[PDB]
């Protein structure tokens, strides 16, 4: 018993996607179906009845999205037009037991990521994060797509290196930071250089990090 | 299917 | 529009409860409250529906109840397999479904650790380049659930925050990072900015100021 989604991806603001949900294992025509998207929580978007006769939308997507189904092929669709940044989410389709009436069937698909971004491939700008123990870093700001790799002193500094995971900004560009704790006494003896490498854009940046 | 019947009414005003 | 606590925890064999607060026209008016468990990288599965009903297969230790405008999920005799995110759901009042924000249930098998927090002010180069990014880096806390608050002088700041959900480090503690985007004039025109990390009811704050 399974719901199999597809149709997501990276789309430009104003763009269109058509999400698909493919149903096997159960009597599709007999269940209301919903679309639910997930961001940091879950947000209910839309519902269509089993007999296709009746549809609901949350207000923010009214006018722009249209739910549809094809019972003859066990398929559920979400035509998304006029996409906004705020639409970026992991979209689930689901048969939800809200009123069971003796039938506790509840089933979700595996999700499909929609990211609304006008963002070309772009290498990062690398800025230094200058400083017992003392911490120093590299800001790897505004790149696309993922990932970057950070090392320090051509890989020869690795103890105390903590390269954190990246964030996806409103703008569609990613930023991460790499921070290393060195002994405070090392701030004169050692040169601290971070090496950021971003492969989709063939970008290799080095940046002196100095107090 | 009664779940269909009352769930549909539940999303109609 | 349905409120859950950010996170809750307990040891193997303890009992924990997750509340879920709605309004009167939703949780207070219908018995259509469901709960969903979600594991990292997987889709939600229903644990409870119609307030207190359990599908066969969901362990007997999961129970749901409702009082006034607040539903609750209790998990008796905790087990490590019960660690996950749990979302409540209710009929919304007008052809409608609303979800809670999520709660992270941690089944503890490691002593707690407050986070350590490093705040970096905007670099010289980035201000040259006309941007300003405050970098809050958060390490080594357990459980992996933390609240990030920003402050210009003493007033809360929400505009421009983007924050990473906590990820397991190699030391099986968690890390998150937060970024406050500022114009260079906002940055230079307050006496200080602050990153407040609250974990387990203890708060680690870090402040930076313009120079």
């Amino acid at each position: 018993v399974q719901l199999v989604e597809s149709g997501g991806g990276v789309v430009q603001p104003g763009g269109s996607l058509r999400l698909s949900c493919e149903a096997s294992g159960f009597s599709f025509k007999d269940y209301g179906m919903h679309w639910i998207r997930q961001t940091p929580g879950l947000e209910w978007i839309s519902r269509i009845s089993g007999d296709t006769r009746g549809t609901s939308y949350v207000d923010s997507v009214k006018g722009r999205f249209i739910v549809s189904r094809d019972n003859s092929r066990n398929s559920l669709f979400l035509q998304m037009n006029s996409l906004r940044s705020e639409d970026t989410a992991l979209y689930y389709c689901a048969a939800l037991v809200i009123v069971a009436a003796g039938d506790d069937f509840d089933l979700w698909g595996q999700g499909t990521v929609v990211t609304v971004s006008s963002a070309s491939t772009k290498g990062p700008s690398v800025f230094p994060l200058a400083p017992g123990t003392a911490a120093l870093g590299c800001l790897v700001k505004d790149y696309f797509p993922e990932p970057v790799t950070v090392s320090w002193n051509s890989g020869a500094l690795t103890s105390g290196v903590h390269t954190f995971p990246a964030v996806l900004q409103s703008s569609g560009l990613y930023s991460l930071s790499s921070v290393v704790t060195v002994p405070s006494s090392s701030l004169g003896t050692q040169t601290y250089i971070c090496n950021v490498n971003h492969k989709p854009s063939n970008t290799k940046v080095d940046k002196k990090v100095e107090p | 299917s009664k779940r269909s019947f009352i769930e549909d009414l539940l999303f109609n005003k | 529009a349905l409120t859950q606590p950010l996170s809750v925890s307990g040891s193997p064999g303890q009992s924990v409860t997750i509340s879920c607060t709605g309004s009167s026209s939703d949780i207070g008016s219908y018995n259509f409250v469901s709960w969903y468990r979600q594991y990292p990288g997987k889709a939600p599965k229903v644990m409870i529906y119609e307030v207190n009903k359990r599908p066969s297969g969901v362990p007997v230790r999961f129970s749901g109840s409702k009082s006034g405008n607040t539903a609750s999920l209790t998990v008796s005799g905790l087990q490590h397999e019960d660690e996950a995110d749990y979302y409540c759901c209710s009929y919304g009042g007008r052809n409608n479904l609303i979800f809670g924000g999520g709660t992270k249930l941690t089944v503890l098998g490691q002593p707690k650790a407050a986070p350590s927090v490093t705040l970096f002010p905007p670099s010289s180069e980035e201000l040259q380049a006309n941007k300003a990014t405050l970098v809050c880096l958060i390490s080594d806390f357990y459980p992996g659930a933390v609240t990030v608050a920003w402050k210009a002088d003493s007033s809360p700041v929400k505009a421009g925050v983007e924050t990473t959900t906590p990820s397991k480090q190699s030391n099986n503690k968690y890390a998150a990072s937060s970024y406050l985007s500022l114009t260079p004039e906002q940055w230079k025109s307050h006496r200080s900015y602050s990153c407040q990390v609250t974990h387990e009811g203890s708060t680690v704050e870090k402040t930076v100021a313009p120079t």
